[PDB]
RNA sequence: CGUGAUGACGAGGCACUACGGUGCUGAAGCAA
RNA sequence: ACAGGUUAAUAUUCCUGUA
RNA sequence: AAAGAACCCCGGCGAGGGGAGUGAAAA
RNA sequence: CGGUAAGGUGAUAUGAACCGUUAUAAC
């Protein structure tokens, strides 16, 4: 029983700190969006070889079939 | 006692203990992504150039691609991690790693059974009617290739971890996804064009754009973490000098948010990948134990009630269906978690070591930095939820993710967006590892 | 580490692949 | 002396543990 | 303004019970 | 003119020192 | 209020953050 009771106080104890955690610029006005870029890079970049590797063929495949 | 005999013939890496530069970590795995995107261009050898469709419900967590060369992919490897979690997290089969025993044991076993779900998972694929021609001799042949393929992926996962950078899974999952983005939306029959072109055939068509929105959504939303840091430290330490690079200092921060339980949902999704599989094998070669399924996927059963809804638009046409889906995913995450304590994850007993250094401490001078040193409790508190939190959290946000549904797979985009972060992290510690040569720890 | 009492150098399993390749690559298309 | 207090504390046990130590419980608990 | 209790370090100062 | 000696070695992640470079010169 | 100006936020004092390059930078 009481571990439940836990559990659902320290779910409550980290949503209180989510609060005291934010002022700075909520990130920052740089940080949130630095993410996304180096995120959106990195799949831009795997996608992109997937492609120039992919597709390409298709064409052969196709042109072949 | 142990199944170390043939365990002891499962081959494995030569790893070497010579310089392995940034530069060829990077260019081996290079090496192997593109093996990779290569193996998905490969048709299997069949002549029933035929086949059923396809399961829009496997490839993405599997990374995989039917019915080509890697028709399996990372499938095997995530079932086989999924049962070791399984077993060795109920207790079952209690474990305690800490000797190179249990953590080897609990490894090299796993990896064996990766072999056996290899092909068990094969056989399960054609059994399960995923290429229509089901001749005795021809079957036989395909499974091989399959598994077979699968296998290299094993190995190839293997190199990657040894000889370059992040890992084969993360990536190749990140490999496909961003792969099945960037070729549906502008590959041949890609999506920007049927859209562009229905603008221009004058028909303008809301469904063909739609997809492509679904994804930026997505990415915008799933991206939304890994911002929420915390700027704060920070200790004091001290020591010379000194002109420029001196006075004393230490370790900042924050450093993200979310991760962690990164290979636990990996496992919820990639269960259900096992019921939809499982299901519908053992439905046409069988009695229907788990679903009804027909017309491919499943429309009835355990099935049914437990199969992700995304792919182009959001059904409502079914509440309840929803309701029990992301229920019964959010507490699959919960559970795969759990079992992910018992074994291994985020721990502040590691973290003690190393936020108790940052600074001197030593003989030269009084450099502060009490920290800690004892002062530990902080942080397996403060930490519990950091990672998760949870089944619900992150398996909640992936199922939401997939209501709203988008290329690619909206989970799977998160996924991917994650391992490409912790992809960036990994090259920048590298980056830097290739100046000092031995803080390989800090 | 691992029990492995056999040692496989990865430039192997790299060729051994571009052989799954090559193979299927052929074995499959270039029909005739 | 009542009450405060069918409360607390409390020898000792059932637990984890880094080995600093920590939780659950709990007898008697009066008189000359 | 007393008796318990508590901090690595405070104490008729903090917590409790009772003034 | 700080270019105030990267990096390597002994030594107690010492002290001190030997190389290596900077420098016209480290006489 | 006047001069002056591509440079500046006194020193040990670096860094950090910023202010200015044309007439409210700074002196």
């Amino acid at each position: 029983t009481k571990g439940k009771a836990t559990v659902a106080f320290a779910r409550e104890a980290r949503t209180e700190v989510r609060k005291v955690i934010w002022p700075t610029r909520k990130p920052t006005k740089d940080e949130y969006l630095a993410v996304a870029k180096v995120t959106a890079l990195g799949i831009s970049l795997l996608g992109i070889i997937g492609y120039i590797i992919h597709v390409p063929a298709t064409y052969i495949k196709g042109i072949l079939k | 006692k142990k199944l170390i005999p043939i365990l002891e013939k499962i081959p494995e890496v030569e790893l070497p203990v010579k310089e392995i530069t940034f530069k060829e970590k990077l260019k081996w795995t290079g090496i192997v992504l593109v093996l990779y995107f290569i193996m998905g261009c490969i048709d299997v050898y069949t002549a029933g150039a035929q086949i059923p469709a396809i399961f829009e419900f496997w490839q993405t967590i599997t990374a995989s691609r039917i019915g080509t060369l890697i028709t399996l992919g990372i499938g095997p490897i995530v079932t086989a991690g999924i049962i070791m979690q399984l077993l060795v997290g109920s207790g079952i089969i209690q474990m305690d790693l800490s000797i190179p025993e249990n953590r080897a044991l609990f490894q090299g076993c796993q990896k064996l059974l990766s072999i056996i779900m290899c092909f068990v998972e094969a056989v399960l694929f054609v059994g399960a009617g995923a290429f229509g021609i089901l001749t005795p001799l021809l079957a036989f042949l395909v499974i091989i290739q399959i598994a077979f393929g699968s296998i290299i992926l094993i190995y190839l996962d293997e190199i990657v971890s040894k000889y370059g950078i992040g890992s084969g899974i993360g990536l190749f999952i990140a490999a496909g996804v961003s792969q099945t983005i960037f070729v549906g939306a502008l590959g041949p029959e890609g999506y920007l064009w049927k859209f562009l072109n229905s603008l221009i055939q004058g028909v303008p068509n809301i469904e063909y754009i739609a997809p492509i929105i679904g994804t930026i959504i997505v990415f915008l939303m799933v991206v939304y973490a890994e911002c929420m840091r915390r700027r704060i430290v920070v200790n004091y330490a001290k020591r010379q000098q000194g002109r420029r690079v001196y006075a004393a200092q230490s370790t900042h921060l924050p450093l993200k948010v979310v991760y962690v339980s990164n290979i636990p949902v990996i496992l919820a999704a990639a269960l259900f990948a096992n019921i939809q599989l499982w299901g519908l094998a053992l439905y046409r070669m069988g009695i229907p134990i788990l679903g009804h399924y027909e017309g491919g996927r499943a429309v009835d059963g355990i099935a049914y009630y437990l199969s992700t809804p995304y792919g182009l638009s959001s059904v409502i046409s079914d509440p309840i269906h929803a309701i029990v889906y992301m229920i019964a995913m959010i507490i699959t995450c919960v559970m795969f978690g759990i079992f992910w304590v018992e074994t291994t994850g985020l721990d502040p007993k590691s973290m003690a070591k190393r936020i108790k250094k940052s600074g001197a401490f030593v003989p030269g001078i009084r450099p502060g930095e009490q920290t800690a040193k004892y002062i530990e409790h902080r942080l397996k508190r403060y930490i519990p939820p950091l990672t998760v939190m949870s089944s619900a959290f992150v398996g909640f946000l992936a199922t939401i993710a997939n209501f709203i549904g988008a290329l690619g797979g909206g989970t799977g985009v998160l996924l991917t967006v994650s391992i490409v972060y912790r992809m960036y992290e990994q090259l920048l510690r590298e980056k830097v590892s290739e100046l000092h040569p031995a803080i390989a720890k800090l | 580490e691992t029990f492995s009492k056999i040692r496989v150098k990865p430039e192997h399993v790299i060729g051994v692949t571009v052989a799954f390749v090559i193979i299927e690559a052929i074995l499959t298309y270039g029909r005739f």
